[PDB]
């Protein structure tokens, strides 16, 4: 990841968010921001020092200064609720082209709400079948962006790890579904397998053993 | 007036071979650079690469992780953009895009490639990398208050999933289907329990999938 942003920005309504992007070809070079709504084509918003094509609001508006790159929504409306990239050169001269992380932008519409993690252990009709599968079912969260790491004892697990996109549920709320894919053998060995979830700077675990 | 229209996307073995064609109108396509960029489900977007035109000898950039196994190609007599998908790879399914590139430079403050911005895109085509051949899937039940079916190992989309035939709608939410490494999709769908009564009601979720032609029903008890 030679261009780095944040993972996901709340903004008020008719407020004004500046999301940033960072990389070391930042210095030498500009900046082009595209906006990208589920399934709709990405639109670019702003690229260049001060260019701003004919169509997109005069709200958006970009900025620059050393190694960053900032893209700022003055009066954020509910439309402009979707994912933003940075694109630039992913080396100081270079030829080829680089997006960046992604920020998951959410307009305020919900009061925000902290999720609630369940963990599934495999049951025994799954290791029967020498399968083990742990589902971290979460739901009840506002805004829709978390991140989900899973632990083996006290140790990360990164083999095995399927986790969907946050999909809004009958109440408003965001809801999320992590999956991890373990032997038998893996499975009645470990004394603990936890599923962290990460949600606005906090983390809620849920522990499950043998 | 421009319009970028993507095709040829499907489903592709690992290893197999694909090609993807993108048809231009409303500008000048022979001196016009573009580029595909593609997008894994659930991530973000990624360069693939990207073909110049003919003041610059048709020269094509690729990305590390594309160099060898794909190959851009033009034709500038049927406005069309080629991207052929060889030695496929199950990490290469997302869909793909095609993009009319802009090429900027500033004069005052400015670098020796010049900034590359993307103007116009299209809409999208899907390429799924799978190996496997059609499956029925296999749920197992999730014991609790949240009640829940694991969907796993179910080839091609889509399965339905109903609760007591019905009669259980309050506070269902099933899940989005997630691809594996194994090529294989597998899905769960939760309910939320009323967490006093549960000896008294069954729990019984009815899965249902029409390309194997396949019901399976499984009582969910509690430990």
């Amino acid at each position: 990841s030679e261009l780095t942003q944040d993972p996901a920005v709340s903004v008020a309504l008719k407020q004004t968010v500046t999301i940033t992007c960072r990389g070391d070809s930042l210095r030498s070079h500009y900046a082009s921001w595209y906006q990208k709504k589920p399934g709709q084509a990405p639109v670019l918003l702003f690229y260049g020092k001060n260019n701003r094509p004919s169509g997109i609001p005069d709200r958006f508006s970009g900025s620059a200064s050393g190694n960053r790159a900032s893209l700022t929504i003055t009066g954020a409306q509910a439309e402009d609720e979707a994912d933003y990239y940075c694109s630039s050169r992913d080396k100081s001269g270079s030829r080829l082209s680089v997006f960046g992380g992604g920020t998951k932008l959410t307009v305020l519409s919900q009061p925000k709400a902290a999720p609630s993690v369940t963990l599934f252990p495999p049951s025994s009709e799954e290791l029967q079948a020498n399968k083990a599968t742990l589902v971290c079912l979460i739901s009840d969260f506002y805004p829709g962006a978390v991140t989900v790491a899973w632990k083996a004892d006290s140790s990360p697990v990164k083999a095995g790890v399927e986790t969907t996109t946050p999909s809004k549920q009958s109440n408003n709320k965001y809801a999320a579904s992590s999956y991890l894919s373990l032997t038998p053998e893996q499975w009645k060995s470990h004394r603990s397998y936890s599923c962290q979830v990460t949600h606005e700077g906090s983390t809620v675990e849920k522990t499950v053993a043998p | 007036e421009v319009r970028l229209v993507e095709s040829g996307g499907g489903l592709v073995k690992p290893g197999g071979s694909l090609r993807l064609s993108c048809s231009a109108s409303g500008f000048d396509f022979d001196n016009a650079w573009m580029t595909w960029v593609r997008q894994p489900p659930g991530k973000g977007l990624e360069w693939v690469g990207r073909i110049t035109g003919p003041g610059e000898g048709w020269s094509v950039d690729y990305a590390e992780s594309v160099k060898g196994r794909f190959t851009i190609s033009r034709d500038n007599t049927k406005n069309t953009l080629y991207l052929e998908m060889n030695n496929v790879r199950t990490e290469d399914t997302g869909y793909y895009f095609c993009a009319r590139t802009g090429k900027y430079y500033d004069f005052w403050s400015g670098y020796a490639p010049g900034e590359e911005y993307f103007q116009d895109w299209g809409q999208g085509t899907l390429v799924i990398v799978s190996s496997a051949s059609t499956k029925g899937p296999s749920v197992f039940p999730l014991a609790p208050a949240a009640l829940g079916c694991l969907v796993k190992d179910y080839f091609p989309e889509p399965v339905t999933v109903s609760w007591n035939s019905g009669a259980l709608t309050s506070g269902v939410h099933t899940f989005p289907a997630v691809l594996q490494s194994s090529g294989l999709y597998s899905l769960s769908s939760v309910v939320t329990v009323p967490s006093s009564s549960l000896g008294t009601q069954t729990y019984i979720c009815n899965v249902n999938h029409k390309p194997s032609n396949t019901k399976v029903d499984k009582k969910v008890e509690p430990k």
